[PDB]
């Protein structure tokens, strides 16, 4: 009965254990592990830069931000005889190469 | 004769504190009078004797 | 690009500018059928 | 949306809630022809044989005495001397609106 | 030192809020609204060598001003610096270093003591207690230089504990004034020059321990219905102390204000130490120096043996004519005794030679 | 663990090992110290803590 | 206003800095170009795509502007359009101190 | 500091999978490629590793170009076409553009 | 701040036209990518868009 | 305003080393322990308006403390800021702007003094020379407020020179104590207010030039073995000088303490003046103002007419029955002489009427 007139709301939310994904298809979802627009760049072999401005929370703290491209990892591992175990890696968007 | 006591209010009041309360930023708690905290702010002395 | 500018005691911008070439066509073939593209050389938007 | 005078989202109190339910706060009241007085005096201090120089000395405000400080802090239930020391602390008058709680 | 990090553009997003507040710690700046700085911070520092202008700035809770060398003038009718208090505070005022100027230059010294003049002072406590006014330099003020009033307390609270040491008083009409119930406090070590009074006497039991009055034209005023009284007027008046103090030059030298002062009832002719009251006892009398300051001792409480006025270990020197002369009234000549003094050749009026040891001076009858 | 969880009488004021002492209220003289009982009043009071 | 203020007798008064609120010219503000949020459409009915498209690195103000500059002169008022530019005074910037005749 | 701004040079970005981002404290986080961390004096949950991450909720907005012109994904798609909004906090926001309350 | 120091990643400069540069200042420059800047207070002649 | 530098990421390098020492310049925090403060430098300043809580602060080298209106508060047995020194100090000690409070609030005057309450006091100095307290007010101490100790020393080296000016006092038991040996320092123009003793007087040849004692129950206390003497005791006692004081209402108006006092070997009956040591000369009597305080002149060393008691240039002033009364001894009637004073008609225990000029008072015998 005695509550004050004139309150004013706000909402908030938290999400705990979550990276924030962005997925690189045309549509947002999930029709493919290699996806529609990852065989799009590849056309007449081009090449992008690639820059993203973000905006966080002002935090009395210095903070990392753990960023992580998606990208593809294999192995190989062959044994064609025996003491003779061999290996190729390869990351296709990033590839440590020579 | 007796004496009384709100008990689920003091249930509730040290589920507020042992849990919420204890576990605040450095900068809302204070040291107590009359003690020595080591200088080392991330060693176990300094975090424990904070209230 | 590298540029010197006199100082001021308060910020402000740099409202530089790339010469480009915006360029529309429209193609209405059809009645309530219209098309366009829009192209600007060099600095192209929307590609992959 | 307006929920309407019906609403609590909790269960119990707010205001004082540790304070069992029989209790009274330090107020006046006028039942009957005189006015009463229930009292509790948790700040003392010292005056001697009639002590109404040191009365008029306490200085008061809408700050001081403040109803939540109290005795010192490790002095134990020690008993008054009201000859040696008088008392100290707030009332509320029954000169007020509103239903007395 | 050139600065040549690289920077992108930006993306014509709404910019976050950025704020550059708490840019004084707890200073004040020149040409900024001191009511909302002093209601803030509890000391309040001020700008080194600066320049303000101040005019009726009410102070309501106990703050401290160091005023680190600064120039506060005014113009206007109001006071500057107005305090009021209420009885419950448990902090003090202390006003330190500060050079407060008034709406003059060379203060006009021929107009007349009146109801327009009486707001011109420069610190005006109303109730506030323990305040301390400490190395200040107070000019040209055509009313008082401070005035601590006091409203009706009960209960033998006497305390309000004033200090004001180290100052320097040129050319205000009336130095430290204090209203009626300012009692038990202390001014002592202030270097008058150039003022009609020096001091105002409205309260007792004061303590003037120092201080030292050249070339002004009277030093200790206390009649009935003064100026400068306020609330809670001339009750339980001139109980004070006043040892060691420097009174030279009141009415021959180089003394420059006129006699008449045009109090609010009536004019009275001023001397070094003029008291008339009925009503109220002597101050002591130890110290003091005079040259060439004259003593009107009128009326006191003499009436069932109650007090007798004693003038110990002065100088007196006044030798041409009657500058410097001491006067009493006949009615009072069995009261007034100076035991401990030396003197040039000096007129005393109504003053009988037994009372006085050693025998200096010249004796004569004022009727 | 946490704050001590207090008991405490209902009747919350009273001596700590006496009942609450009745009394009454006065009225009292400024300018002199003299105070006088008032006419009709009665007090409980409490003293120290609870 | 208020040039000086001291007392109610004296007291000395200037008029208020002057301010003239209008529109821009050309209506430059009135609309929303190159937003993000906020392009506006002209899209056949029959189907619904839009062919104006935004962009940010793209100014639509001030391409009116220039274009304008080249079309007409520029010190005709043109009352339809809001054609009325801003313009300076040629002799409060840069000033030329002859000192009275 | 509010804004971050990541920069990679032009490269074949195929096969490309998407991206992730979380915030991490610099205080939380060793730095794994040195036999030891002399600078590293904490022991709680780490969340670079463990996955316990507890600053997600704290993103504004993102906008992602492709070689300084190109917006992505660009072609008014999304109601803010041309960066992502993350969180857009009320009593801003007349428009609706808030899910889940 | 004197200097101001620029960059364009690697990409094709094909029909490239010309460099043009003045300088805004930050009060007077809204951004108009928004529904509403909540940081312009300012209300004179914008020379960001009124040329 | 937006701070759009890109950053590279970081190489998983271990990070160079980041320190972010010397945070303080000179100052000191609340909260913050000033044993290893006043260590390291010479000056140390407050932070102004703050709210301390120190106790047993040890303090060996000199420093300065500008309190800037700090507000230093205790709880415990303990001191504040105990002062330990050597002989060989070339510095001094200025404590300044600090407003000690004590473990009270309108303290228990009605509780008799013992052995638990003389250790709580707020500055306590062993043996440092050349220390200064200035302009601090001390409220609601149990015990002394402060003690100046000093040990043995030879050689006539009697320099120690100490000034307490300024100081506001209220509610302490005991004002300015000192031990003995502490010779030949100033104390001046501290207004007491509501204090049992305002000074616990052992060591002599001190100099007390303006302070004001309202509504206190005694303001010189010599007696043998008081409280407070500290090691190197009652020794060249009471050789100091009192010119120009105030101790107006120390028996009738507005005194509030009891007259028992408790010494470690007796009880006394105090007075606004209590003098008894067959050992100690009295010091000097100037300029003092008395309204209703006694005086107890029990035992000076008038042995070979080696002393003699002047009470000169002062007020008495006390008329209801006994109140205000001078008390003396009447083996000691040829050596208390009262030339130059004024009173309103004051009670005489066992003084004679030819040893008093002008004849003022009630002569009275008390056998």
């Amino acid at each position: 009965r005695n509550a004050v007139p004139n309150q004013v709301t706000e909402r908030k939310f938290l999400v705990d254990r979550y990276l924030w994904q962005i997925p690189f298809s045309s549509n947002f979802l999930n029709m493919g592990t290699l996806t529609d627009l990852g065989q799009n760049v590849m056309y007449a072999n081009s090449s992008h830069s690639l820059n993203m401005q973000f905006t966080v929370d002002p935090m009395t703290e210095p903070t990392y931000l753990m960023l992580l491209f998606g990208v593809f990892d294999q192995v190989v591992i062959n044994q064609p005889t025996r003491s003779g175990i061999s290996v190729a890696y390869l990351r296709l968007p990033f590839a440590s190469g020579s | 004769p007796a004496v009384e006591m709100n008990l689920p209010a003091n249930l509730k009041r040290t589920f507020l504190y042992s849990n919420v309360a204890m576990y605040l930023p450095d900068t809302y708690k204070f040291t107590p009078a009359n003690v020595d905290l080591p200088e080392n702010h991330l060693s176990y002395g300094y975090i424990n004797g904070r209230l | 690009m590298q540029f010197t500018v006199d100082p001021m005691t308060e910020p402000t911008y740099l409202m530089l500018l790339f010469g480009v070439f915006d360029q529309v066509v429209i193609n209405q073939p059809t009645r309530s059928g219209i098309s366009v593209a829009y192209l600007r050389l060099p600095f192209a938007s929307g590609s992959a | 949306l307006d929920r309407g005078p019906s609403f609590k989202p909790y269960g119990g109190t707010a205001y004082n809630p540790l304070a069992p339910k029989s209790a009274p706060i330090n107020s006046a009241f006028t039942v009957g022809n005189d006015t009463h007085f229930v009292a509790q005096l948790p700040q003392t201090y010292a005056a001697g044989g009639t002590g109404v120089t040191e009365a008029i000395q306490q200085q008061v405000s809408g700050v001081d005495p403040n109803p939540q400080v109290g005795q010192p802090n490790y002095a134990g239930p020690v008993v008054v001397n009201t000859t040696n020391n008088a008392g100290l602390g707030r009332i509320v008058s029954a000169d007020s609106e509103g239903q007395q709680f | 030192v050139e600065e040549l990090y690289v920077i992108n553009p930006i993306n014509q997003w709404p910019a976050p809020g950025s704020f550059s507040s708490q840019k004084p710690p707890g200073t004040l700046l020149p040409g900024e609204d001191p009511e909302a700085v002093f209601k803030q911070y509890h000391v309040v520092y001020l700008v080194p060598g600066a320049q303000y202008h101040w005019k009726n700035i009410l102070i309501e809770k106990p703050v401290w001003i160091y005023g680190n060398g600064a120039t506060v003038r005014t113009s206007g009718t109001g006071p500057i610096l107005r305090i009021v208090g209420n009885r419950t505070e448990k902090r003090d005022v202390r006003i330190q270093d500060i050079s407060f100027f008034g709406e003059d230059c060379t203060p006009n010294r021929m107009e007349p003591m009146s109801e327009k003049l009486v707001y011109q002072m420069a610190i005006w406590v109303t109730d506030m207690k323990r305040v301390t006014i400490k190395g200040c330099n107070f000019t040209n003020f055509a009313g008082a230089a401070v005035f601590f009033e006091e409203t009706a307390y009960n209960g033998f609270f006497w305390s309000m504990q004033h200090l004001i040491t180290e100052c320097r008083f040129t050319g205000c009409r009336i130095g430290i004034a204090n209203g009626g119930r300012s009692e038990y406090s202390t001014a002592s070590f202030n270097n008058f020059f150039d003022c009609q009074i020096c001091f105002n006497v409205v309260g007792g039991n004061w303590n003037r321990c120092g201080n030292i009055a050249a070339n002004c034209r009277c030093v200790y005023l206390h009649t009935t219905n003064m100026w400068y009284e306020g609330a809670g007027g001339n009750f339980n008046a001139a109980h004070g102390s006043f040892t060691g103090n420097t009174m030279n030059h009141c009415d021959y030298g180089g003394n420059l204000w006129p006699t008449a002062f045009q109090l609010p009832d009536r004019e009275i002719q001023l001397a070094g130490f003029y008291f008339d009251n009925a009503r109220a006892r002597c101050p002591t009398w130890t110290g003091n120096t005079q040259y060439y300051g004259d003593m009107k001792i009128l009326n006191f409480n003499q009436a069932n043996d109650a007090a007798i006025f004693v003038i110990d270990g002065c100088a007196l020197y006044g030798q041409p004519g009657d500058t410097g002369s001491i006067e009493t009234t006949a009615a009072l000549t069995d009261k007034v005794f100076i035991q401990g003094c030396q003197g040039n050749k000096v007129t005393l009026f109504n003053i009988k030679a037994a009372n006085v040891v050693p025998a200096i001076g010249t004796i004569k009858q004022k009727p | 663990e946490g704050p001590p969880n207090l008991a405490f009488p209902p009747h919350v004021i009273s001596n700590p090992f006496a009942p609450a002492a009745v009394g009454t209220g006065m009225t009292v003289n400024e300018q002199q110290q003299t105070a006088a009982v008032t006419a009709n009043t009665v007090a409980l009071i409490g003293y120290g803590n609870i | 206003h208020f040039a000086d203020f001291v007392d109610d007798r004296r007291a000395t008064a200037a008029g208020n800095r002057p301010n003239y609120i209008g529109f821009r010219d050309n209506f430059i503000g009135m609309m929303y170009y190159n937003s993000g949020s906020n392009t506006g459409s002209f899209s056949s009915q029959t189907q619904q795509l839009n062919i104006v498209l935004d962009l940010n690195d793209r100014n639509s103000e001030l391409s009116y502007q220039y274009l304008l500059a080249d079309l007409t002169s520029r010190w005709h008022y043109f009352a339809l359009w809001n054609q009325a530019v801003d313009d300076y005074d040629h002799h409060v910037r840069i000033l030329e101190n002859d000192g009275y005749e | 500091s509010s804004t971050v701004v990541v920069n990679i040079p032009d490269r074949s970005w195929g096969a490309f999978r998407g991206w992730s981002f979380t915030r991490l404290k610099v205080s939380e986080t060793p730095r794994i490629g040195a036999t030891q961390d002399p600078n590293f004096q904490y022991s709680g949950s780490i969340p670079y590793l463990d996955g316990t991450f507890y600053l997600s909720h704290t993103f504004q907005r993102c906008s992602i170009q492709w070689d300084s012109s190109v917006p992505w994904p660009g072609n008014d798609r999304m109601l803010t076409p041309n960066w992502f909004e993350i969180k857009r906090p009320i009593n801003q926001d007349a428009e609706g553009n808030d899910t889940m309350q």
